[PDB]
RNA sequence: UGGGCUACACACGUGCUACAAUGGACAAUACAAAGGGCAGCGAAACCGCGAGGUCAAGCAAAUCCCAUAAAGUUGUUCUCAGUUCGGAUUGUAGUCUGCAACUCGACUACAUGAAGCUGGAAUCGCUAGUAAUCGUAGAUCAGCAUGCUACGGUGAAUACGUUC
């Protein structure tokens, strides 16, 4: 690739918080949070509300509402 | 008032809040007094005829 | 200077605290009673320990920028869900069921005759 | 390169066994991914095209090529040479990263998602997916999105048939 | 009703129609006139054709729509 | 059954609230009249900062309740500042009625704190317990009154004159 034209690119771990499922891939989201990975190096983490392993269409199961959500507050009521 | 509307007011309402008062002499829905079950117009006419006990023109 | 915002120096502490976004009269009095400080003492004639206690009490009240972000997030959520309140926020009209035939200036801006 | 490793290990073997390829060189692979955004309203406001280019660059990771009108059209008020689109070509590791990201992080963010069209094959082993909201992609913050616009993602494969392309994309994890 | 001591209101017929066919993943569209019914978490992912006066506007239920009424997503008046 | 009558680039009438020091806030303490109450007026007590909720006495009325009137008076503070004025607007969280407060109720708590610093041309009411100010009650009414109809507290200025 040419130098100085492309946006900054780096490895990141997308973490589906619903299932606490982590997947490594490149992106340019540059989250401050850092986490360790099975390889010795550590890369920043991108929080993700819904993912392939959590979406109902992909999974075949009903999705689980997250904490502090609308459903949780409604049930607390 | 409409005969159907008077009949519907008289009939029992599935709701309870759905009950409203109509003048029982002419059927006007507005301005019906509770003590007489009359609208203002019928009240005036009957007070003039003297057929509402103890009701007379007021002044002070 | 509390919560990252300066407050009038010559104003009594209870009133001067209301200048903090998210702090009104009632919360100002509650904070002042929790962190024991004279009601009538002006902020200029105030002690560093009192100021520190006031800061400690204030930091946990979720005021200023965090409060603004929360309100904006609520408004954005109701706009995004396509609610009636969201549509009225988008159109800049009263949201709480007022009558717009007249008297909707605070939401509609100045009169465009 | 998790997706590339999956292709090398599992998808290769599955597809080869399914289609009875005498040689490994017959195993289809995803040649490239072209992400195109056609901005016809750039005629009226070039700032729209600039924002579209910025968003596409954020999504893809590399600067897009600006595509200009091939011919002049009176009805669209389009003059030859006016920039009316953006396009990015992804190959190799960047392509695989974008593909897995699209499959996992991006696609489920579609409201009322029910899978992607299984008939969206050109007839020769290439698949075109029409996304209708840039906001799908994780790298974009809705605050900075002045306008919402879609994209065409063309996955160009070496498969000679729609059947083989479908098998390859399914093994990769494409919903349908 | 609105008071907390009373549970969030919802028409019994609407709630039971939603509950029916819950197990099956081929959930269909539910025609309803109940603009007043509250949206429960049980409704998430469903499609309600809510009558706004002349036609049933389709409404798709998401997580952020929990706690609101079905009528808030079926506008009744038209302007411009 | 559901939605209009509650729309909203706009013009007009009638009103409520203000723009402040003859005032704002806080605490203490007085003085009315006139009405309503049967499944209706809901005392005291307890719970909640709150609107209110639980128990519940009395009362079909000169007996009990609605129901402590406010302005005022006396003390502390603010010191002329778009503010400790003003309270629209909006967020969140609640109470009550009602099968049901999204369209489209009232009220309460926290925060948010808009215009407005006495209003151009013009124009309205009022001659005395009147105007002006301050509260209070009632019909309608499940709920909803700045409207309407009544009540009282404090309480003025001016009328030369008939030219227009
Ligand atoms: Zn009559």
């Amino acid at each position: 690739m040419k130098q100085g034209i492309h946006p900054e690119y780096h490895q990141v771990i997308f973490l589906d918080t619903t299932t606490n499922f982590k997947f490594l891939s490149g992106s340019t989201k540059t989250s401050s949070e850092m986490m360790e990975w099975e390889d010795g190096k550590e890369y920043p983490v991108i929080r993700l509300d819904i993912s392939s392993d959590s979406h109902p269409f992909y999974t075949g199961r009903q999705k689980f509402a997250a904490a502090d959500g609308r459903v949780e507050r409604f049930n607390k009521k | 008032a409409k005969t159907s509307m008077v009949a519907k007011q008289q009939k029992k309402q599935k709701y309870a809040v759905r009950e409203y008062t109509r003048c029982e002499r002419c059927g006007r829905p507005h301005s019906v007094y509770r003590k007489f079950k009359l609208c203002r117009i019928c009240f005036r006419e009957l007070a003039y005829k003297g057929q509402i006990p103890g009701v007379r023109k007021a002044s002070w | 200077r509390i919560a990252g915002v300066d407050i009038p120096r010559e104003k009594r502490v209870v009133i001067s605290l209301t200048y903090i976004y998210g702090i009104g009269t009632s919360t100002a009095q509650k904070i002042l009673e929790e962190a024991n400080v004279s009601a009538d003492t002006r902020v200029k004639d105030l002690t560093d320990d009192e100021l520190g206690r006031i800061r400690e009490v204030v930091d946990g009240y979720k005021v200023e920028g965090d409060l603004r972000r929360e309100t904006n997030l609520n408004i954005k959520r109701l706009m995004e869900i396509s609610s009636y309140r969201g549509i009225r926020h988008r159109r800049g009209l009263p949201v709480r069921g007022q009558k717009t035939k007249n008297n909707a200036r605070t939401r509609k801006g100045p009169v465009k005759t | 390169n998790r997706l590339k490793e999956k292709f090398n290990t599992e998808v290769t073997e599955n597809l080869m066994k399914k289609f009875n390829y005498s040689s490994v060189m017959e195993v289809p692979k995803i040649d490239k991914i072209v992400v195109n955004m056609g901005v016809g309203d750039a005629v009226q406001n070039s700032k729209v095209l600039d924002n579209a280019v910025e968003e596409l660059e954020l999504i893809t990771g590399q600067k897009p090529l600006v595509t200009k009108a091939k011919k002049s059209i009176a009805t669209f008020r389009l003059r030859e040479g006016m920039p009316i689109g953006a396009k990015v070509t992804l190959r190799g590791e960047r392509m695989y990263e974008f593909l897995d990201k699209l499959i996992s992080v991006s696609l489920p963010r579609v409201r009322d998602f029910q899978g992607v069209s299984k008939k969206a094959f050109d007839g020769r082993g290439n698949y075109t997916l029409g996304v209708k909201e840039q906001l799908i992609f994780p790298e974009i913050d809705y605050d900075k999105v002045s306008k919402v616009r879609g994209m065409d993602i063309v996955i160009v494969t070496t498969a000679n048939t729609d059947e083989e392309a479908r098998e390859l994309l399914a093994n990769f994890g494409m919903p349908f | 009703a609105r008071s907390i001591k009373k549970g969030p209101f919802v028409d019994e017929h609407l709630m039971k129609k939603v509950e029916a066919q819950e197990g099956s993943e081929k959930k269909q569209v539910i025609k309803t006139w109940s603009r007043r019914s509250t949206i429960f978490p049980n409704f998430i992912g469903h499609t309600f054709a809510v009558y706004d006066g002349r036609k049933h506007v389709p409404v798709y239920v998401t997580e952020d729509m929990v706690g609101h009424k079905l009528g808030e997503f079926a506008p009744t008046r038209t302007f411009k």
